């Protein structure tokens, strides 16, 4: 309704999303840390699909290098730091699906019951590349505990998981797509590349 | 694919072949996700790590 994107585009939208990018950040941080505050975090994640969604209907029948794709990425230039620490939310606990299960991990896990310890754990994701100290620390936070060494390495990879089955997927719908109507675009490139 | 797995931990392994560091380049890749004292034997250079 193309008379009626135009209206949007030149309304007091961008500064209410940038906001909305902000709080979604710190919460998603905050409530992770911890057990019983779980069920609150899925229907946090729906909201992030039902606001990224209508992003998409902004961008639909859009010109390549239009008016419109312009400000999806500058809202973005400001709106920044909140956008990648999304993003980086995510990459961690994938990349954790894949450690826990690596023939190395397997090998820090002593134990019958099949649990590691914090230690370990620590040990573990430090003696592998990546996961930078202060991020070691954050996720022997996320973690539970009991003995402070019943740390079930299992249910935590498959945890966050299904609840982001998406969000993860339509933020990278929203980088490609982007990154095909506003082609040469320095700004967004470096999205894409986190 | 077989026959083959027996050079592999020879000490001669890239012998007609220019790069005779090979067996390095995959310990250091291959050598966090896996054992770095794992891969620190189907590629010979036993302890040479
Ligand atoms: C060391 N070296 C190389 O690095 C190389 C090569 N041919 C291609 N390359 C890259 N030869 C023959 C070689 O001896």
């Amino acid at each position: 309704c193309t008379g009626n994107q135009q209206s949007l585009a030149h309304s007091r939208l961008w500064d209410a999303v940038v906001g909305f990018l902000h709080v979604f950040a710190h919460m998603m941080m905050k409530l992770a840390q911890d057990s019983s505050q779980i069920e609150l975090l899925k229907e946090l994640l729906d909201l992030q699909k039902d606001m990224v969604v209508m992003l998409l209907s902004l961008l639909e029948g859009n010109v390549v290098n239009g008016m419109i794709a312009r400000q999806m990425v500058d809202m973005l230039v400001e709106s920044s730091s909140n956008v990648e620490m999304i993003l980086k939310f995510f990459d961690m606990f994938l990349k954790l699906k894949d450690i826990v299960g690596s023939e190395a991990f397997q090998d820090y896990v002593t134990d019958p019951r099949g649990l590691i310890s914090k230690k370990d754990f620590q040990k573990a994701m430090d003696s592998q590349k990546q996961f930078t100290g202060p991020e070691i620390q954050f996720l022997l936070s996320c973690s539970e505990a009991d003995e402070n060494e019943m740390i079930n390495f299992e249910e935590f990879a498959n945890r966050f998981q299904e609840p982001a089955r998406d969000i993860g997927f339509n933020v990278a719908v929203l980088l490609t797509n982007l990154s095909e109507h506003v082609p040469h675009d320095p700004r967004l490139r470096n999205f894409l590349e986190l | 694919g077989q026959w083959d797995r027996l050079v592999l931990n020879t000490p001669s392994f890239p012998s007609n072949y220019w790069d005779k560091f090979v067996k390095r380049k995959v310990l250091d890749k291959h050598g966090d996700i896996f054992g770095r004292e794992r891969i620190a034997e189907l590629l010979g250079m036993d302890l040479a790590s």
